[PDB]
């Protein structure tokens, strides 16, 4: 009887170690499929970020993410939070931005862009802007980690079909 | 119970020599398509969405 | 935009009228803590959501809200099995991470492929009582109905484990050609519960076999509405895509039930008879419709849901409901448990009206039907006795009353008593329910065919 | 702060109302009474108010504590009776001459007239310290473990001042911690909101069990710490007597006695005599109170209070495991918790379900059930401590088919069946063997086993010949006795000491209600060996008048048995059962031969 | 300002926010009436006020208000013994008000002090079926559970009375030497009955030891559920300050649940069951709260409330509630009342909730338990004993029947039907005990020490 139950026992604790390799090698594969993918990520912030440190090629990319979160927002008062190395640079282009948001609007032209006193950091963002609301209730954050990682939802197939597809 | 006191042995050398070749090729295979896909999440990021 | 107020797990939101229904928002806390919760009703500048994760601390104006701007999916990959998951769309185990090649919808219709063509594969669960009786198909909706004296779990882990050493065996006969996937979850039990089953599946097998998704009742109500329809998304692109039966244990389904009566007392819905939604029927059908023959007809997802009857009542709501809808009903009896009689499957209402569908008959006899049905009726007059045999004694009852009462007893003591790993093949069963027609005359099994019974006795 | 827009009965709105929290503690008017907000509409904030809104006239201040609602957990415990809240009944007699809490007196939830040693950890300055790591402790029982102070669960940071040793109070800081600049100073106790269950390393399923001291618990379906229990009610005349005698019996290294909303005469009888009652280990110092932290709520006491009284009992239960110490927490009842949602309902404008209770209340019980269990303890050098609730759940419709009974026994994996006229003879406790189950059985026996008794063999015979002697009993009274053998007689007369010695034990007396695990099941081995022997005897040629002659003596001292000491050498093996033994065997040669 | 408009007993007036809660303001008509109200729900611009005096004849132009500047408290004084006020506490004694020694809130109580020492001493009522087997302790909660056919105010009339006079034969026991007083209210009451109770009192001289409150079955609800919180305050005050045990006596408890239905929808709330309010358990609870002995220890606030029931009907909210707070009850039988005992209590589904600590000493006799039990189960046995005469005959009855028989109807005949101004404490019940079980024999009476028994058979 009770030599059937230590029969069974080690047979148990026989299974228990062929499940827990079978376990350590779905965490050894998961996690190396996450580092490469947090490497290729980690490359891109890189890139952009100088990218967004000569100022002249990042001047148009910057018009276009305001002109897209101006088309998401539709206040006539934007205020943009920036870094303090591109409020210069929005200074420069406000004309352009707000015939171009009229241009591809139907509502009204955009009034204007307000540069805040108040910034994003600079060691917490690489780069980038948002864009908020008349009393900044909902904004629009079209900063280069944020959407790097909402880009990573929708990356993360197209990513996994070139690679293991 | 000696099929479990060698089996902790084998808790790590069927667990490393499961993946050892696996790991090197998915460290291989991303050193390629690395740049080849941040070209395509920087044209996705420089593009408005 | 802001958080206006906030009435129990309905949530107002104070904002602009671009969000679409069931489009993701996200609540910023002041703690910076981020939930996730889904439009429920959108108006004009302003909507209601209900929040999966928490119903409280939610503030004003020192709370934001940011939106995603895509309505919830459930990012589901074929990888999924012997990988932890939380039922929450990710793990917050610390388990496996999910992946995504598609991510598919959760409202009942995504891409939606079914049975066109009925299920008449066998499965069997090694259980004489479920398999004889009834029958189980790759297609097969059976609700375990079970109480607050029986253990759920233990035999909701008996069919589950019992019918993957089985399984394989079918694979050999040819009833099978492709894999079976295990896709298990619990949503809104005992931490008690959860622990064991994951043990339960361990021994049998392993875990490997399985794919688990673990929600915590300390998780709210509508958390645990959404838990199934991950199990449902998981089931539906194995099927599909890589022609696999898929096998699915809901439990518990009636945890599912009373969160959907919570969102209609805290809020203005006015509910239908007991206090149950009227709204109910559909959001119990999401799970049963999802069910059949997947597309290319060699995958399919087969649903045994899980129920615990609170008052133990055939006019509670739940389990009228579930009734009409699934393909069979399996009643499991406190009364055949307190006696000794372990699986305790009480086949008196247990009853399938697609009983044909359910059988088999090309990797199962032919007479296997033929026989459940005789030996049902037997049963059931065997029963009649039984309350006559306390009543009018032994004192007035028939020649024929007798043969009816030894038959219960035999019926009860060797068809449904099983060992806790005993699995029996069907075709032996048609052995030992042979058996126990065997005491009756051929008079009185005389309702049968002549052809059935001179062949076989 | 904010300004009252309306008081329409206790509920009570007010405007102006920003960074408002969902659970946001509140003080309304001048008087500062205690109030939660329920809910939000717009700038409006609705509060329940638990205490008597009456001389607040539209226009008072609100003012905001600036946190949800939240419960001190830490040193000063132990020997204090509480609100549902927890607020000091003992304080409020000191200065008010009231026993109750009168509107418009609030106090601190831990008093700061008491100070205690603080004693530092491990850790010095310049250490990482991390969540729920042993900081320090403060010892002031010596009849059980005390407080050991935690660094606050989800905190994590490296500390700039740890106190040396010395006497602080409980207000007074002991700790600053650096994380991002000052964290915060935190103080010797912790404020943990209610309403959210507090980590722990892991959960785990309970395996573990513990002196009982009431017989009938451990030999009809063994008692288990970590479990989840259900406990029929009585409304005092039978509910009160099996909860004292469970506090006072268990030795456990806690208890935690929570009334949710009594009849005030239960509440009464629980204060007065637990430092009146001794230890069932040795140690005065008022002793069961000494190891009892008390929540007392009569039904008289606000309505959130009784609502309120499980949850934090529930926590104080729960930090109390992260020491790593084994807990009871026996609440009182369900029933009258449930009463209270249904209250508070109304007053709101919710719409219930069944019978009148909310559907809150389903999904609420499964979140209560599942703070409580056993736990690896969270701290550095880990232990194990454990959290069993038996709550019991009474009437709520004069039968037990109502919503609150039905969905706790559903959770619940034990019932235990008192017996009502057994109960009014005053025979406590007298639980049944025929509505009871455990389904902790399988594991729990298998822990025994291992551990030294033969605990499996007995429990299943137990029951066994318990359940077997109902069906013979019928055979007696319409055949007759006379025609039936020696051995069905025989099997109803083992049935008879079973049911004698361990299910009518009186809880007035302690050499007949407390006996050790070990003890209890020695009694149990003495009745088995006899039953078999007496099978076996009358076989080989006896009858049940010659049987009963020739056992003589051993069947007077198993009659005997529960009047026998807790100990005889140890208490863990009683010399007068292993000798027993010896007795019966040369017995059971001569009358059989 | 004017009144806004009324709708119901409910005026709403349209005031900026200057009354506090409860405060009385006084609405002047000019047509010679002055009526008074009490803001019940104050709300940003207009306040509501259900009015003391009438409910309809209310102008919405022409009424003009004032503020009395004092929200609602009772003038207690004691010199309020001896005299008959109405629901309000205005006197229909006539001539010149009491006025008071102090204004007590009636809310909740401004200071609660209420017992964590549970009862102890004993109470006798005058009535030896009553205090024998459901006997009462100084501040415990046991009412009168009665039905709607008897007379259940006569009864009432009856423990009153009968009650406090008890008090003098306990002092020649030398187990009181305190002054007792007694609250009476009668809620719902017609004139006659209401004279009744009145003209009862004065007889026995407990009149001056008495104040009764009126409130009659035609005056205002809102004045109706004041009627027991303004006799709960005297008797506390009378517990309080000069250390006095006062039993108050609160009948028709059916009236003031009746008459919170009738506000529940005054209110906007919603109610629970068959229309009753589910928040009619926190009203009761008020009443509930002042129940007890006093911290001083030698004073008290003892109750009976009698609840009448329709038919005994057990599906009605208010006896399961009501019945769980309380520490027992009371059960009347109308089978006794139509065969003509009267008081026709039935002593057996009655019930008082420790029995053997609700007892004193030096006033009772420690007796007190054995006889209880010995009373109780020949009674019991008695009941049987009739039904199975009937059956069996006279020439085929069994010798035990015989004894029961006879025993049910002395039991019934001696300690439950006596006179309606008969005294009873524990010593005179004990004595009436012994003559019931004497024809017994001692080896029937088994429950009971042979010490006991030897003395008093």
């Amino acid at each position: 009887g009770n030599f059937k139950s230590k029969l069974k026992k080690a047979m148990l604790s026989q299974q228990i170690t062929k499940s827990t390799i079978a376990n350590k090698m779905r965490l050894k594969v998961l996690s190396a499929r996450e580092q490469s993918l947090d490497g290729i990520f980690e490359e891109t912030k890189e890139k952009l970020s100088g990218i967004a440190n000569n100022r002249d090629e990042y001047k148009p990319i910057l018009q276009s993410l305001i002109v897209e979160a101006l088309l998401k927002l539709l206040e006539p008062k934007a205020i943009v939070k920036a870094l303090e190395r591109d409020v210069d640079l929005i200074e420069s282009m406000k004309d352009d931005i707000m015939r171009e948001y009229g241009e591809k609007a139907q509502r009204a032209p955009l009034e204007e862009i307000v540069i805040s006193n108040d910034y994003l950091n600079k060691d917490l963002v690489s780069g980038g802007v948002v864009v908020s609301n008349a009393s900044d209730k909902i904004e629009i954050n079209n900063t280069l980690e944020e959407r790097l990682k909402l880009l990573s939802e929708e990356a993360l197939p197209a990513i996994r079909l070139e690679l293991y597809g | 119970e000696q099929k479990n006191a060698g089996g902790v042995g084998e808790l790590e050398k069927k667990a490393e020599a499961g993946v050892q070749g696996e790991l090197a090729e998915i460290k291989k295979i991303a050193e390629k398509k690395k740049d080849d896909v941040v070209k395509i999440l920087i044209e996705t990021v420089i593009k408005p969405s | 935009n802001t958080v206006s107020g906030v009435n129990g797990p309905l949530v107002i939101l104070e904002k602009v009228k671009f969000p679409r229904y069931n489009e993701i928002v996200n609540l910023t806390l002041p703690d910076g803590t981020v939930r996730q919760g889904q439009v429920l009703e959108i108006r004009g500048d302003r909507a209601i959501v209900q929040v999966f994760e928490g119903t409280s601390g939610i503030d004003v104006k020192k709370t934001t809200v940011e939106f995603t701007g895509e309505s919830l999916r459930i990012p589901v990959s074929e990888d999924m099995l012997g990988r932890i998951f939380d039922g929450s769309g990710r793990p917050i185990d610390n388990g496996p991470k999910v992946f995504a090649e598609d991510y598919l919808d959760i409202n009942g219709s995504p891409i939606n492929p079914y049975a066109r063509i009925y299920p008449e594969e066998m499965i069997s669960t090694g259980v004489s009582a479920i398999d004889t009786m009834n029958s189980i198909a790759r297609g097969q909706k059976i609700p375990i109905f079970s109480a607050s004296g029986l253990p759920h779990n233990e035999i909701a882990a008996q069919i589950c484990r019992q019918a993957g050493l089985v399984r394989p065996t079918k694979d050999v006969h040819d009833g099978h050609e492709e894999n079976f996937s295990i896709v298990f979850a619990a949503m809104g039990v005992n931490l008690e519960t959860a622990r064991f089953f994951k043990q339960d599946f361990e021994e049998n097998g392993s875990l490997e076999r399985t794919s688990l998704f673990l929600n915590l009742a300390n998780d709210p109500t509508i958390e645990r509405i959404i838990t199934p329809r991950l199990a449902l998304t998981t089931a539906e692109y194995l099927a599909y895509q890589t022609e696999r039966h898929v096998l699915t244990i809901l439990t518990d389904m009636s945890s599912y039930a009373d969160a959907l009566r919570e969102v209609s007392a805290a809020r203005e819905e006015v509910p239908g008879r007991r206090g149950y939604p009227g709204y109910m029927y559909t959001d119990l059908s999401t799970i049963y419709e999802r069910a059949g023959r997947v597309e290319g007809r060699n995958g399919s997802i087969t649903q045994i849901p899980i129920l615990t009857m609170p008052n133990d009542d055939i006019t509670h709501p739940i389990p009228d409901l579930t009734g009409y809808i699934t393909e069979g009903q399996i009643f499991v009896d406190r009364q055949l448990h307190n006696k000794g009689i372990y699986p305790p499957i009480n086949v008196l209402p247990s009853l399938s009206r697609l009983m044909k569908s359910a059988i088999g008959e090309g990797m199962t006899r032919k007479d296997h039907g033929d026989v459940s049905n005789q030996l049902y009726a037997k049963y059931a007059i065997g029963k009649d006795a039984a309350a006559m045999k306390a009543v009018v004694g032994e004192e007035a009852l028939s020649i024929e009353d007798k043969l009816s009462l030894e038959f219960l007893e035999k019926f009860e003591k060797t068809f449904i008593t099983q060992g806790a790993y005993e699995d029996r093949t069907v075709f032996e069963s048609l052995d030992q329910a042979w058996s126990l027609l065997r005491i009756y005359p051929k008079e009185m099994l005389n309702r049968i065919s002549p052809k059935i019974l001179d062949e076989f006795y | 702060y904010g300004a009252i827009y309306s008081v329409s009965g206790p509920v009570v709105i007010a405007e102006n109302m920003i960074g408002c929290a969902m659970y946001e503690l509140v003080k309304v008017g001048h008087d500062n009474l205690v109030g939660e907000v329920i809910r939000i509409d717009g700038d409006k904030a609705t509060i329940q108010v638990y205490e008597e809104t009456a001389g607040l006239t539209v226009g008072d201040p609100v003012l905001r504590t600036g946190k949800p609602l939240s419960v001190e957990l830490g040193p000063g415990l132990m020997e204090t009776i509480y609100d549902g809240i927890q607020r000091p009944l003992k304080a409020i007699k000191e200065e008010s001459q009231s026993i109750y809490i009168p509107r418009g007196i609030d106090t601190p939830a831990l008093d700061r007239t008491i100070k205690w040693q603080f004693t530092p950890g491990k850790f010095q300055v310049g250490d990482h310290i991390s969540g729920g790591d042993i900081y320090g402790s403060v010892f002031e029982n010596s009849l059980i473990s005390s407080h050991k102070i935690l660094l606050p669960p989800r905190s994590r940071g490296t500390i700039t001042w740890i106190a040396p040793a010395g006497e602080y109070t409980l207000d007074e800081k002991i700790l600053e911690v650096e994380f991002d600049g000052k964290k915060s100073d935190f103080t010797l106790y912790h404020t943990w909101p209610v309403r959210v269950p507090r980590p722990v390393t892991e959960k785990l399923s309970a395996d573990y069990p513990l002196l009982t001291g009431q017989r009938v618990l451990d030999a009809l379906f063994p008692c288990v710490q970590g479990g989840t229990t259900c406990i029929p009610g009585a409304f005092g005349c039978g509910k009160t007597v099996i909860s004292q005698s469970l506090s006072k019996y268990s030795n456990s290294d806690a208890i935690i006695y929570v009334g949710c909303g009594e009849r005030g005469n239960e509440m009464a009888e629980v204060l007065m005599e637990f430092p009146e009652l001794y230890t069932e280990m040795s140690g005065t110092k008022e002793p069961i109170m000494k190891r009892t932290t008390l929540v007392a709520n009569t039904s008289n006491m606000p309505v959130a209070a009784r609502e309120a009284s499980i949850y934090t009992g529930i926590t104080l239960a729960e930090y109390f495991r992260d020491q790593g110490k084994n807990v009871s927490m026996i609440a009182d009842s369900s029933s009258r918790w449930a009463e209270a949602l249904r209250e508070i309902s109304g007053r709101l404008g919710e719409m219930p379900a069944d019978q009148g209770f909310p559907a809150y209340l389903g999904a609420k019980l499964a979140s209560f059930y599942e703070r409580a269990g056993k736990a690896v303890a969270l701290g550095s050098p880990d232990r194990t401590g454990s959290v069993s609730i038996v709550a019991a759940v009474s009437p709520a419709g004069g039968d037990f088919s109502d919503p609150v009974t039905t969905a706790t026994l559903g959770i619940t994996q034990v019932f235990w069946g008192l017996d009502k006229k057994l109960a009014q003879r005053k025979h406590f406790p007298s639980i049944n063997t025929s509505v009871s189950y455990s389904k902790y059985t399988n594991v729990l026996n298998k822990f025994y086993d291992s551990n030294y008794p033969e605990f499996p063999v007995l429990r299943d015979r137990m029951k066994e010949i318990l359940s077997n002697a109902e069906e013979l009993e019928q055979v007696v009274q319409l055949v007759g006795k006379s025609a039936l053998s020696d051995s069905d007689k025989i099997t109803l007369d083992v049935a008879t000491l079973i049911k004698e010695d361990f299910l009518q034990q009186n809880g007035y007396s302690t050499y007949d209600a407390f006996c050790p695990i070990w003890k209890t099941f020695d009694m149990m081995r003495a009745f088995i060996s006899y039953h078999d022997e007496a099978q076996k005897a009358v076989a080989n040629g006896a009858n049940w008048s010659k049987l009963a002659d020739s056992t003589g003596d051993v069947k007077h001292a198993v009659s005997s048995s529960k009047f026998f000491e807790p100990s005889r050498g140890e208490k863990e093996v009683h010399g007068e059962f292993e000798k027993l033994l010896s007795t019966m065997q040369e017995r059971f040669a001569e009358s059989t031969d």
